[PDB]
């Protein structure tokens, strides 16, 4: 009832969020902030992949992509849909798929794959 | 008339359209086990991702020759299960352990050359 | 709303279920082998870490087990909790952690994270 | 209904039966086409080992989907053409050049991966 | 209808049957296991490629092939037939044809033949 | 009483039963699993050196062998009584004492000791 | 008087004499397992070379003391089997499955270096 | 019994002949002419070891051996008995142990034990 | 309830004291020095870091922190509390916690284990 | 019943309780180098440590199968010997010396690795 979503695969926290885009979903802005300090993630992901539309919250969706990077670091926007981004009123680093926007994450935390 | 099995090299690639019933089902049990005999083989990929639905009579039929053919003389390998029927497959309940099945049938070929004669 | 996760960086395949402990909740075994062949996925962790406590129908959910076993590759039930292990009489491999659960299911497929 | 398609690492296969009519042939050609543009490929291996009489009609057909095949971008391979097929009926207004045909399937491969994809 | 013949080639026993398929002819069973300690062979063979068909015997057959595994080990079962577990009741390791029975059988004692 | 000395030497955990014939500790397996995942323990033993003549406790002490497979790696017997395997009225892995136990504890995490 | 053990290079030696009883079984199976406390033993090697015939509950017993040992912390073989016990007592359904029987004493300790010694 | 005995190893298929001794048994000939355009037919052995005797037919028996030799490779008579060849009244390749015929058969193909 | 802890890692001894803050620690006076004759410990750990507190008998405490460094050698106290020092009357090796304690008794032992 | 023996590696063991008389010694002795006829042995290791008590007609007896079997052409170590056996009742009374004893049977199976190369 009370959940958004929370994980835990490697040092990188990543976060998934299907369609809730409603005001009252200021606990998706909380959860990523109070996981965030207990155990300790650099990189951060986002993945709405899934999510038609965004009304009036970017102020506490990627406005507050800003506190994270003062918390630790690199907010990443996986795949933002294609009428999701029609008129910004409002930088940041994102990417297009999770399967390559992780292979930027450990680049930056400078680790890399072997075969 | 019949279901289409060919060969490649040292390996039979079955694949199966669509089916009857029982009847056509020992038809092509008869039919796998006698080729398998008529030449020589090491291993069997059985194709059936165009299948959405099997009964509890035919299932045993494909857990027939998923097992006859290993006391025969050659592994098996049965590709590409769509997900509606893999439901009924265990809610019957029959593993099918020794298998090793895969996805699809470029990937199920990847195991089997590399098990039996590397 | 009754959906959970897909998504994957296409070797494996993470997923998450939160607090859900009702039979009506069979699309996590509808809705899973559907993702299954829409890519081309291999071993695909559970991660069932927050989760308690699942009393009556865990066929819903140790079977779809062996679902997956015939369909693609194996599936790790990662970090179960202490009561939920607490009488089950009613095999296949699990881990502890999410990130040590990510270790042992990339060396069946012959990778790791190492510089 | 029994006419199977079987791709194999961007390199088609193709099964042939015993057939009677070239209305089969109509509902067969589409299906071969439509299956080379859902996935890209280098080579479709046509196999009409089974097929021991041809109409004239058919002979046809059959030397049409190589020139449907051509400009797909993938080429083709007629493996294992029986005699009687082959002696006094494809004596007919053919014009096969550039067909690449082999003696059987497993041999038919390797007649196209060492041309092309490798 | 004298008996079965067995000899060896050092390291395996090999063992012919012809049409015998009738539970009166238990001498299969008990004159092969008499030779067993007679000469310690380690692998040995049944080579049943020409017989059709068995009805009288669906488990003491299979009830010896485990009990040499007891004293040599493991038996090697060459050329089942198709009218032969076409249909059964319902393990075994097994091979074939002679040339690839044998060929495998020695790579289960370590040794080989090269060029 | 209150009582059962669990701790970590190494990565794996140690663990000692006492003279503690009685069926009213099942919190033997309450309070060690509670502690098992309250730390990072992936490997553990039991060594009931002395506790001899123990009663239907299997059905609590080897369905507690089968929950650390689950929530951990595997778990080790060590060093039963003469008398104890004895009753067996009705798989895991043992060993003969502490010392040499977990030495085959870390041969399964793959480290030894040096010089 | 008894049947004894005798350690040799950190493995037992179990020779038994014509023992054809459950009750003196069971009185020799507490010497099997009162020693290999004792000495820390790693493979016990049970000769019943020396044996003609056994009981059937004997065999639910002896056919156990494989899971008395395994239990305890050290492998088990079974060396030197009749032939004639094979087949008139163990084609009973009882169920020896993973007992690693060798065939004679000179490839036991053979076999028994492999769990020992590199 | 339409039937003398049949076996075949790799390349030198090989025969076997048990107790029967009379002139009615000429089909050891007629049924072994056969198979040397059934398969290539490179050196073959006799082995009547289970013979005990034959006076009345060794045209039979030895002029067979100039039979094979004139359509395929040849014959090695392996394991003549003691009082067997004591009746000799009246060359080729032969031996005294199927075990050992192979080591000299082998030799004839370029194919020698290795480990 | 007269019996505490032994143990043996095959060079020293760990042993546990759960809380038992009473004149009782006469038995682990005692049943403690009879294992050093036993077997050849050298190294012994204590590991009081589940007491609180010591009341009147520490006295008790450092004799047996001083009877092992003329019975075989090293003795160390392993996590003492923070209400549990409070006063010190009366030097003595120690330690921080269980796991770290163990490695540096080989390191006076000149051990120390990688792979 | 009787006392047993056992081949191993080219060598032979063998295990001896508290036997009584030279009549249990004579029915031991033809029964020791009746077999090692049998076996073509080098070593013959006679475990005797589960003795209580040796008569003295035993002691030219086992103090003379050392002299027996080393004319039949192999070597004996006499291990596991007991303090009270050994005082007074392998006094100097006989002829001892030329034995070869050792302790245990771990330091006499290792005496005997090495007189067979290793």
């Amino acid at each position: 009832s009370a959940l958004q979503e929370l994980s835990a695969p490697l040092l990188p926290i990543f976060e998934k969020i299907s369609v809730m885009p409603l005001i009252g979903t200021i606990d998706t802005e909380r959860a990523k902030l109070i996981i965030e300090n207990l155990l300790i993630g650099v990189v951060k992901n986002r993945s709405e992949v899934v999510l038609i539309d965004i009304t009036g919250v970017p102020v506490v969706d990627t406005m507050v992509a800003h506190h994270i990077i003062q918390a630790s670091e690199a907010v990443r926007l996986v795949g933002c849909q294609a009428m999701l981004v029609g008129i910004r009123p409002e930088q940041i680093i994102t990417t297009n798929t999770m399967k390559k926007g992780m292979e930027r994450a450990l680049a930056l935390t400078n680790r890399e794959i072997v075969e | 008339m019949g279901i289409p099995i060919l060969k490649l090299g040292e390996c039979l690639l079955i694949s199966i359209q669509s089916e009857l019933d029982d009847h056509t089902a020992v038809e092509f049990q008869e039919d796998l086990l006698a080729k398998i005999h008529e030449t020589s083989a090491r291993g069997v990929v059985i194709d059936i991702t165009s299948i959405d639905f099997i009964d509890s009579f035919i299932a045993k039929i494909l857990g027939d020759v998923v097992s006859m053919s290993k006391l025969m003389g050659a592994k098996v390998v049965v590709t590409g299960i769509q997900p509606a029927v893999a439901i009924t497959l265990i809610e019957l309940g029959i593993t099918f352990s020794g298998v090793l099945s895969a996805m699809d049938l470029e990937s199920g070929l990847e195991k089997l050359k590399q098990e039996l004669g590397e």
